[PDB]
DNA sequence: GCTTTTTTTTTTCACAATCCCGGTGCCGAGGCCGCTCAATTGGTCGTAGACAGCTCTAGCACCGCTTAAACGCACGTACGGATTCCGTACGTGCGTTTAAGCGGTGCTAGAGCTGTCTACGACCAATTGAGCGGCCTCGGCACCGGGATTGTGAAAAAAAAAAGCTGCA
DNA sequence: GCTTTTTTTTTTCACAATCCCGGTGCCGAGGCCGCTCAATTGGTCGTAGACAGCTCTAGCACCGCTTAAACGCACGTACGGAATCCGTACGTGCGTTTAAGCGGTGCTAGAGCTGTCTACGACCAATTGAGCGGCCTCGGCACCGGGATTGTGAAAAAAAAAAGCTGCA
């Protein structure tokens, strides 16, 4: 009985779940001490409310989500399936995140 | 202190699910990490600014959301 | 009026942010009205581009 | 025999010449009677500052000539020399332009 | 006085092939010139549009520079070297 | 100081949109400041993607 | 047209995901209540701007020439895209490990509020110099012609591959 | 190892475009000047907000559970990207055609400025109720669960088509 859905075939079912569904997708903690890491390069001993670090969150991985979403439009138009470092660096090129 | 790696591979996976992407190439977990730091960067630094101009050492909701804003990337549901 | 709406399709009397993502998400005025806006607690509206999806059997 | 130029030497010349200059690059009348074409649609016998006429049209090459840079970078994506309007639609869409 | 012409067409391939020229572009798609003309017609509509209401606003019968520049900003494709 | 060291670099005399543009495009933190702004009469900084050139031996 | 074999089509067995029942449990929507603070009523006072009337900027129309530019076609190159092909970088799914998540307890920075007092900014009237518009000239810069430099490309000679023999064995 | 053909890289000019100078002329930068209106001075008066004092909120630290999620490896399939191939779409260059651009002229809508009066909105003090913070209840909704359903594959099994044989009129 050795059952294995074939490639691409769970990741379509995880497309599919996880745009039905709202929740954030980062580890809330992880997140969390990333913010305060990146918080002290600007001002030492800094606090945060927590709805601070989740304003943070909801607005990272929208940004994210949609980066994502434009990326994939690169690859396709590279006649690729799969997302590519340099597919982002268009993505973001075309944005004006960066030059 | 690298918390980035705290960015799991997994959850980098989950959000580009919800972006309709089906096959990701493995340098893409670092490029992602990359940008998701630039992007904090910009939105923690305004978030602060004004927190040290209202002389606080506490970053609130608003600070973020007026951050937020600045860069264009305006939040609904934190105190708009 | 919308998110009203799209509570009572999926058996809710409370109107929550995914009800006013979705609104507003598949409403092409309200959508361009608020484009560069970020709805927390909204998700996004299922879409997987065509050329993602197997061959139809 | 005759001189010329293989596909692609000229091209590559009114590159350079045209990055190197600043004049208007569309014809100054047409673009005239068609901004007034434009203007009708929302208000009838209306006067053009000419200053108005060439703001416009200041804006608009900028406009396009950005595009096209957009799209070079899509056509190339696609390991392309030659743009198309599959290439302008992704920056469009990227850009935020369209949908 | 007159309704003016089927004018969308005065901008010509040749004019095309120069802006995608400053561009950097070497080959360009036979399509391409007719989907520009689209592109650039719904341009000027979208600010020409903006620059009127400034314009209808100020009851004024004559589109100036700045309701040009006014909407331009509005649009995010702010314009140096016109006013304001 | 930027525009007129451009202009020096032409043989020009006077400052014109052209130095501008190219003070500012030519400056990472001038150019992000403008990073929305059209300049009149400025043109565009010498660009030609690489791989649009012939091989160079 | 037969055999064989490779590709594609069809069914036939599976499995997460879904849905409809039931049932249960908890906390935050949603309403009540006792203020209070902010909208309302009324009248006074000062000027913002609709409106009429004049000026005169500049926007539109019209024409006929010069020629730069657009148009259309002849022609073939190097481009796009299809097809075919291999190596491995990817996704799926084990099992073992990790640390997030929760619920709760304990301490205190610091957020935020209150009231108090005065230095500082609004508001005015009089004073007056800087920055306006108008005006004039002259040197930079646009334009051209002419000559030096630069770079493309064709065709003809050296190197430098496959690409197909010849053994060899 | 040989041997010829392509094939690659290098050599030799011929041409065409681009670049660069001095020369010439035109007009707009540059600056002077005279007058106006908007900055400055030197007053007073009110309250914005700095400051100290206090309350108590919500941010922080730590602990120990019980998982669900991360991780790290084993195995292979489908995907990316190189290589090969053919057809023609798009660049180039030519002669023909078209109308933009030039400047000039005349005619005037309407931009834009002034002066006159008043409706209307700020800005007082006074009345007051709609909406605020706090707090209490109970039903919506999360959660489970189970068992039926279905939508969604994947494998294996059947049909059709492909490739290789063939023999035959
Ligand atoms: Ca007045
Ligand atoms: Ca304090
Ligand atoms: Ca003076
Ligand atoms: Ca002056
Ligand atoms: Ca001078
Ligand atoms: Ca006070
Ligand atoms: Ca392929
Ligand atoms: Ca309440
Ligand atoms: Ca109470
Ligand atoms: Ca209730
Ligand atoms: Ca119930
Ligand atoms: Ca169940
Ligand atoms: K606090």
């Amino acid at each position: 009985k050795p059952h294995r859905y074939r490639p691409g075939t769970v990741a379509l079912r995880e497309i599919r779940r996880y745009q039905k569904s709202t929740e954030l997708l980062i580890r809330k903690l992880p997140f969390q001490r990333l913010v305060r890491e990146i918080a002290q390069d600007f001002k030492t001993d800094l606090r945060f409310q927590s709805s601070a670090v989740m304003a943070l969150q909801e607005a990272c991985e929208a940004y994210l989500v949609g980066l994502f979403e434009d990326t994939n439009l690169c690859a396709i138009h590279a006649k690729r399936v799969t997302i590519m470092p340099k597919d982002i660096q268009l993505a973001r090129r075309i944005r004006g995140e960066r030059a | 202190r690298d918390n980035i790696q705290g960015i799991t591979k997994p959850a980098i996976r989950r959000l580009a699910r919800r972006g309709g992407v089906k096959r990701i190439s493995g340098l893409i977990y670092e490029e992602t990490r990359g940008v998701l730091k630039v992007f904090l960067e910009n939105v923690i630094r305004d978030a602060v600014t004004y927190t040290e101009h209202a002389k606080r050492k506490t970053v609130t909701a608003m600070d973020v959301v007026y951050a937020l804003k600045r860069q264009g990337r305006t939040l609904y549901g934190f105190g708009g | 009026e919308l998110a009203g709406n799209a509570a009572r399709d999926n058996k809710k009397t409370r109107i929550i942010p995914r009800h006013l993502q979705l609104a507003i998400r598949n409403d092409e005025e309200l959508n361009k009205l608020l484009g560069r806006v970020t709805i927390a607690q909204g998700g996004v509206l299922p879409n997987i581009q065509a050329v993602l999806l197997p061959k139809k059997t």
